[PDB]
């Protein structure tokens, strides 16, 4: 776990020197930005539970082999597991949008779990698609565009967010494969 | 490293819960404390080598024995030695001043100094001599903001309190 | 802690395990008075970690005999308190002995 | 989340693929015995290649004055690429590995189990009984126009059985840096001459022996024995499907 | 109780030291988000018997089959409960909004909650009714600030989020 | 490799003995069956191409997730490395029929598959499953009793034989998973 | 563990009622108060081990008996169990001016620590004496009458402020007793 | 082990076919040559003490310098040594027997025994006299069939022609 700063300053670190000003101008946009990526948050934070639940039906719906006998959500011991993956996936991708870089997620989520559901027999084309759901359902509701629920927001431009929001759901798509 | 934003996530990472409300009032007063201790930084990165100097400069002319030929500074090397030392307190007070909060401040400079410290002869008065007089050559409204100077007064009071 | 896992699986599996015992204790965001609790006075935290990774490192230098004795004590005791004729949990207790070691949890 | 601070065990894909890993932390023991085993099985056929005690025309290893260490780096750089390799790579390379060392084994229940068991054992075998026996593709010398002429062909329709797709895989792969391709040409030629000064016998029996090899390679094809007993290189043209090339 | 306060306090309990400038950051956090949550809970203390009533009439204007004579909610007395149950529910809002976090409300309310909603027969998606149904009726401009708001917004979709 | 003959002969010499009337009399029992395992080997190995096709076919049925895209069906590469995996599973479960011991079914095919499914991510329920039905198809061929295919033969009791290829058929489903 | 707001709020849920106006106008002193209650714990928190240090040796100075054989403060163990005691405490007393209840410091600080000095056979007068040296120097520091070092700070009145300190010195030597 | 059904599964295992017709022939010739070698080797069970008893007794009937003081078999516990070798070897004759084959006496006896018996000072011609004196005290019809006879005797020649 290091956030933006301590990411710069551990850089700064292994350069040897202090900080300076280009990177506190870097960290100035950061903290310039702010409630942007507070308001993005309270929007995926939010709408969390309903966000997993969708995504992980919709999985399903894809490819019924998963609820057919055989498959890996085939009781609901096996459903209960699933739903609670895709909620502690969401839960430390929320974590990386506070944090404004990865390494918690990389740390503590990220770091040994291809091997874990490869020696479990999880599905991992399965949990990409899962991925990949919660990717666009939260990118929709992090540019509130979302269908459904659609709440008074300040009006402004915040696509570069949503674009680093998308580089973390690309980093644990591209990490559970 | 400890931090705001660390301290808050690693608390809702040991709970296992999303991050409600009160992380985001704490990450809400670390992004409005910020400007000012980032000031501060700016303004260390600036002259912390005059700092440096009259910095072991003033903690030679306070302890003149360590010059003398036992304790450990009696030579050109370990003067600069002395003065290396301090150039890495100063740098890890821009660190940790960037970061907000004491984090690599503590896991880098204070985390086991005591053996090394207490082990090589190396006395803590001399620093806290070198540490107290940047603290008292300081200033109010001359060189930098009074609120973010509050910040760097903290920062340089805690290597002091770290010492001893 | 003297239990050590031999695989990459059994380390994040194990990890997840602890993980789970501890959120089951307490929900609640604030710590609680006792738990873990490596700072008492300043200076503390540091020593917690070296005892720590020594401890680590004697119980990486164990023997064959005390490993296996380990593991399969370990997988025993905690299906005897943790799996109640129940196939999934008493397969991933006598398949990775420190996922059973984590729940031992005492 | 990892559950151990320090030395976190990181078994290689090629310890997991196997069933090294196990309860009473084999896993170190069975890896460690098999590099050690392997090597065994190695200085047996560098012993049977040198019986009189000086190095053969075939260990060389180079003409130019630095050319040798330049040997040294692109071995090492093999064994890399080696380590390179996906999954189904490493499962094919295992069983196929594991069937042509049962092969070659001529029936030897107990080397059987001995090759079953010891996977990474086996296919240094491969590899050395086919360097030390010297039925192999390197060791190939055409003796007419059409053997020349069907090495070319042959080698060509064994490249198109390797790579299917235009893509050139981790298998084939000369350089590594820049200046690497004209220095392996080097060497590369500078083996093939050097298989021209082998000693009498030793291409009588070469020769032989690529044709053994050509015959179990080829199986029970009348046709194909028929040209291995025209052309005796093809046998040695007959790679194994566990090395891409 | 789950709130900045305490997480910067149980953090700095559970690692022994004395508060440093990280968990000031946080609670200048708290200072500052403190007026837009408080005139919130101002006006729902004003309005809370309004906002029950047509909480639950809307409620039973959804699920009429409650008030049929299988289904709990089926006398006056419970349907007495099922806006007495609501009213708790509010004033937890407002305590846990006054409070700052979601300590209060998840401590009282939310805490074993499934067991008991589970137990007596009662389903979740007659609150959610309820909630959403107040969600919708919310407002940006004319009864409250729209930033207070977003905080009662906040809170609302908590406790919906903890239940279904 | 090792045939019911050489089964006996390492018992006896673990056993440190002579060969002895008792294992020479179960191995009276082998040989004076003889001809109803040629006859059944003639059965499983004429019909055995149709068994493959049959039993992955219904495999395929039972659920279609795999079939579905990020299945481990979903394409003709996939599709014809699950035909040859069938085939040779079915080749050496014949193996083992005229050896009349299991050390060639152990040796050749068993040892390490798992661990090639683990690491290919093959689903070793549906491998299961698939080893279910050719043990149905092929004692149901082994039996004669197949309603489609029936030919003549002498007749009599090969109930035993059954026994032992369903023996075979269980080991390898219970290898699989 | 109860700050302001949930000393408020817990005294609205026995009076069973929503918190109101006038609950709310005291809330609003405190939050209006804030930044003076920042630098009171920054300039405590600061000169803390400082504290420790001069108020212990003064408790040992006052009655050498401590010191005397015989006495608690007789060898290095016991004083350093002695001085990390006094840290303790003057940590905790800092957790309740941050918090602004006492809750933090009965919970987690006060319960059982009377007993405690009681089975261990520590003077109890003794350590209401440090609390008392405690209380004064850290009320020096907080008023910024300190005769030794003397910061900056924006100009006004912060008395109310160290009563509440005074208070909470008062309990931990009321307590200890 | 060499035999017939290994040799022809070991063959179609290389080839990577089902086990076609000419496999079937090739067992149903080992399941019909089998009832004579079988009962060879029930036989051979029988009386394998005497057996031992007149080869090794022969053996040193014909070569006397053995116990004498130079060669191994000078003393009592070499030539029980000596008596034991040769029940290995009829009990590996008996295994190959029962098998089919020269599988387990190849791959048990023969293999690696030439190092051992050219380093320990062991000559072959006293083997050779044991065996040649067994195959010529054999018989025709008076203790077995004829045919079974046969068997025997190719398994104890392949012996010798394995041996020297
Ligand atoms: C007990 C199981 C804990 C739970 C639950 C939790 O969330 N974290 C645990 C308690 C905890 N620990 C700290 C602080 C530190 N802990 C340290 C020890 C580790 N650091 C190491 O390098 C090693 C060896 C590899 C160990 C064992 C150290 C050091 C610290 C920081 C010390 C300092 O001076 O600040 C904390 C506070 C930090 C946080 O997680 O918010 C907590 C709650
Ligand atoms: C209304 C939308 C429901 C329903 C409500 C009923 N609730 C009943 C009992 C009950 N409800 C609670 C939850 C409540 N008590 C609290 O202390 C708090 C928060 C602090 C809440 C939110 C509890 C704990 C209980 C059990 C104790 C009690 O009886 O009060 C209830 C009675 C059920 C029965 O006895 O059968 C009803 C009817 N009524 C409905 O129609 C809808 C579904
Ligand atoms: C403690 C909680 C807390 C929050 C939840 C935020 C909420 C918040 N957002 C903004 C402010 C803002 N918020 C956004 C966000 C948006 N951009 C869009 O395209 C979307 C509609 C939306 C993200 C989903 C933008 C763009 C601004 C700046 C608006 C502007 O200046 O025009 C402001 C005004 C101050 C500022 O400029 O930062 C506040 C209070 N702040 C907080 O303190
Ligand atoms: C990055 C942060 C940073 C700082 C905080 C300053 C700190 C600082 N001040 C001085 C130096 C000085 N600072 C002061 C200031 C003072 N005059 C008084 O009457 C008051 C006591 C006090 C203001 C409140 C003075 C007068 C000097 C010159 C001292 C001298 O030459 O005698 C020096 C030595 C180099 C110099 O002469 O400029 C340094 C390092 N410099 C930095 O780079
Ligand atoms: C990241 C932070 C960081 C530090 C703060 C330093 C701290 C530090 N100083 C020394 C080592 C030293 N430090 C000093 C300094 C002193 N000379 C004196 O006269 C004074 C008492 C004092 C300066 C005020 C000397 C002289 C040595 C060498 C001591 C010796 O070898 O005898 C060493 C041992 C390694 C070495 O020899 O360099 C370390 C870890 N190093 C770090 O990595
Ligand atoms: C890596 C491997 C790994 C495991 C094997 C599990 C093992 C495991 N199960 C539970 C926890 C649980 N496990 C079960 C399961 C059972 N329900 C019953 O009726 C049966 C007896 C049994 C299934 C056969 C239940 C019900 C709980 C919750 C228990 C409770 O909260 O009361 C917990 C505590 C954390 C939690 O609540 O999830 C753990 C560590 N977790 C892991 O990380
Ligand atoms: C220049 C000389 C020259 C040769 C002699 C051949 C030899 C040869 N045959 C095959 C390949 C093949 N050869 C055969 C032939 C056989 N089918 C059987 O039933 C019998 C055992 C045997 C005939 C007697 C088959 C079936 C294949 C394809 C094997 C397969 O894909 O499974 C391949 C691999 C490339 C390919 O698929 O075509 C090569 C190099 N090719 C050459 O370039
Ligand atoms: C090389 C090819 C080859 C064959 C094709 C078989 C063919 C064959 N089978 C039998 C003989 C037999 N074959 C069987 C087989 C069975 N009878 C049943 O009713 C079952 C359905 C079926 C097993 C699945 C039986 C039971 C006999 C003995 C009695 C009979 O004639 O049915 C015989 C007579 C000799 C004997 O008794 O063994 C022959 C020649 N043998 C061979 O060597
Ligand atoms: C996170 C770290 C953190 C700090 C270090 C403080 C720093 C700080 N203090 C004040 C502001 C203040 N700080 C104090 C404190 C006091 N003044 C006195 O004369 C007393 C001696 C002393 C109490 C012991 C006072 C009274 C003010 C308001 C007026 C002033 O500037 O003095 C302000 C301006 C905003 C405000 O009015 O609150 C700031 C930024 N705030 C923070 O959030
Ligand atoms: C499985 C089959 C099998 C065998 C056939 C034997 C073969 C055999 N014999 C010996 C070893 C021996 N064998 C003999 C026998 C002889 N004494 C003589 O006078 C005669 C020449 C000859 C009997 C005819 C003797 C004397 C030794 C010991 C030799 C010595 O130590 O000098 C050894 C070395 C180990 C040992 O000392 O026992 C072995 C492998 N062992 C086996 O495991
Ligand atoms: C013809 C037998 C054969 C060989 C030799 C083979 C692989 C192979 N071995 C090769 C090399 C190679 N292998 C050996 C081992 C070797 N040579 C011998 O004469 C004996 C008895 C050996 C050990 C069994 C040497 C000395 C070399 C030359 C030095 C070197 O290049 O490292 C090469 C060339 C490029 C490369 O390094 O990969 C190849 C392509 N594949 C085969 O079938
Ligand atoms: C009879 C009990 C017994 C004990 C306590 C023992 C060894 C032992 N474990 C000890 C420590 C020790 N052992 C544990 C073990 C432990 N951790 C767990 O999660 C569980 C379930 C444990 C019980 C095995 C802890 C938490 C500690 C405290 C942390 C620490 O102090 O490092 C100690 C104290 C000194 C040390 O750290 O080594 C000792 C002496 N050997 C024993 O037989
Ligand atoms: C039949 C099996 C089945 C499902 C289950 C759904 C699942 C589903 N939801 C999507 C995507 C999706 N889902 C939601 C969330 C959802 N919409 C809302 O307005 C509210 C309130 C929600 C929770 C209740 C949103 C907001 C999106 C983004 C698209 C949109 O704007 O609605 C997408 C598009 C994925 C993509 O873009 O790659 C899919 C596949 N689809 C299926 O075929
Ligand atoms: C002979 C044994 C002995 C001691 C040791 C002292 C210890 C001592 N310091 C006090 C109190 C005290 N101590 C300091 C701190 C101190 N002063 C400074 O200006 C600086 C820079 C300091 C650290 C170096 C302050 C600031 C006060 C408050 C009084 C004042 O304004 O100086 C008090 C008064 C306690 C009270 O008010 O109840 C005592 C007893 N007294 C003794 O009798």
């Amino acid at each position: 776990m290091l956030d933006a700063f301590s990411r710069v300053v551990v850089n700064s670190d292994s350069k040897a020197a202090y900080v300076g000003g280009s990177d506190l101008q870097s960290l100035k946009t950061f903290i310039s930005d702010g409630n942007k990526r507070l308001d993005a948050v309270n929007c995926i934070v939010s709408n969390a539970s309903c966000i997993v639940s969708d995504a992980i039906s919709g999985m399903i719906c894809e490819n019924p082999g998963l609820i057919a006998p055989g498959g890996n959500c085939y009781t609901n011991r096996r459903m209960a597991a699933c739903l609670r993956d895709g909620e502690i996936i969401l839960r430390y991708v929320s974590y990386a949008l506070l944090a404004g870089d990865s390494s918690v997620l990389d740390d503590r989520c990220l770091n040994g779990l291809k091997e874990t559901y490869i020696a479990l027999g999880v599905p991992t084309a399965s949990t990409s698609r899962a991925v990949s759901i919660m990717k666009a359902a939260s990118t929709a509701f992090i540019m509130n565009t979302a269908s459904g629920r659609k709440i008074e927001i300040a009006a402004g431009d915040c696509q570069a967010l949503q674009s680093e929001a998308a580089a973390y759901f690309d980093k644990v798509g591209s990490a559970v494969d | 490293m400890k931090s705001v934003i660390t301290t808050t996530i690693s608390a809702a990472d040991a709970a296992g819960r999303f991050p409600s409300s009160s992380d985001l009032e704490s990450i809400q007063g670390n992004i409005q404390r910020a400007s000012a201790r980032l000031e501060a930084a700016e303004k260390l990165s600036g002259n912390h080598e005059a700092v440096v100097k009259e910095a072991g400069d003033a903690c030679f002319a306070k302890y003149s024995y360590l010059k003398n030929s036992g304790e450990a500074g009696d030579s050109q090397e370990k003067i600069n030695k002395c003065y290396r030392d301090v150039d890495h307190y100063m740098r890890l007070i821009n660190y940790s001043l960037v970061v907000g909060g004491t984090g690599p401040l503590d896991e880098w400079g204070i985390a086991g100094s005591r053996e090394v410290y207490r082990t090589l002869n190396l006395p803590g008065s001399a620093y806290i001599a070198s540490f107290t007089f940047t603290r008292d050559r300081l200033c109010v409204p001359r060189d930098m903001s009074s609120q973010a100077g509050v910040e760097f007064v903290a920062a340089l009071d805690y290597v002091i309190n770290s010492l001893s | 802690r003297t239990v050590r896992p031999s695989s990459k699986a059994e380390d994040y599996m194990a990890g997840s395990v602890r993980m789970q015992v501890y959120q089951k204790g307490n929900a609640s965001g604030v710590y609680p008075v006792g738990g873990c609790e490596d700072g008492h006075a300043k200076g503390d935290a540091d020593l917690r970690r070296v005892i720590a990774l020594a401890s680590e490192y004697r119980a990486a230098q164990q023997g064959a005999a005390a490993v296996t004795g380990a593991q399969y004590a370990s997988s025993k005791m905690a299906i005897q308190l943790y799996g109640h004729s129940c196939n999934h949990e008493e397969g991933q207790f006598c398949d990775y002995p420190a996922v059973a070691a984590a729940m031992c949890r005492y | 989340v990892l559950r151990t601070v320090l030395r976190s065990p990181v078994p290689s894909g090629a310890a997991t693929v196997y069933g090294y890993v196990g309860r009473g932390n084999i896993s170190v023991i069975l890896a460690k015995a098999d590099e050690y085993m392997a090597k065994s099985v190695r200085k047996q056929y560098l012993a049977k290649s040198n019986p009189y005690g000086t190095f053969g025309v075939q260990c060389t290893e180079g003409s130019v004055k630095f050319a040798a260490d330049f040997s040294r780096i692109r071995a090492l750089n093999a064994e890399f690429r080696a380590k390179l390799g996906s999954a189904s790579k490493k499962t094919f390379d295992m069983y196929e590995n594991r069937k042509n060392a049962i092969s070659n084994s001529h029936g030897c229940h107990h080397e059987e189990t001995q090759f079953v068991g010891y996977k990474g054992v086996s296919s240094m075998y491969n590899v050395s009984k086919s360097e030390a026996s010297g039925s192999c593709s390197r060791y190939a010398s055409p003796e007419t126009v059409v053997e020349a002429a069907m090495l070319r062909f042959m080698d060509i329709q064994v490249k198109m059985a390797a790579n299917p797709t235009g893509v050139y895989n981790i298998s084939c792969n000369e350089g590594a840096a820049r200046g690497q391709a004209e220095d392996v040409r080097v060497a590369a030629l500078n083996a093939a001459f050097r298989q021209g000064q082998k000693s009498l016998g030793k291409l009588l029996d070469e020769k032989y022996q690529q044709k053994k090899q050509g015959y179990s390679f080829a199986h029970g094809c009348n046709y194909e024995e028929g040209l291995i007993n025209k052309y005796p290189a093809l046998g040695a043209a007959f790679r194994s499907k566990s090395y891409g090339y």
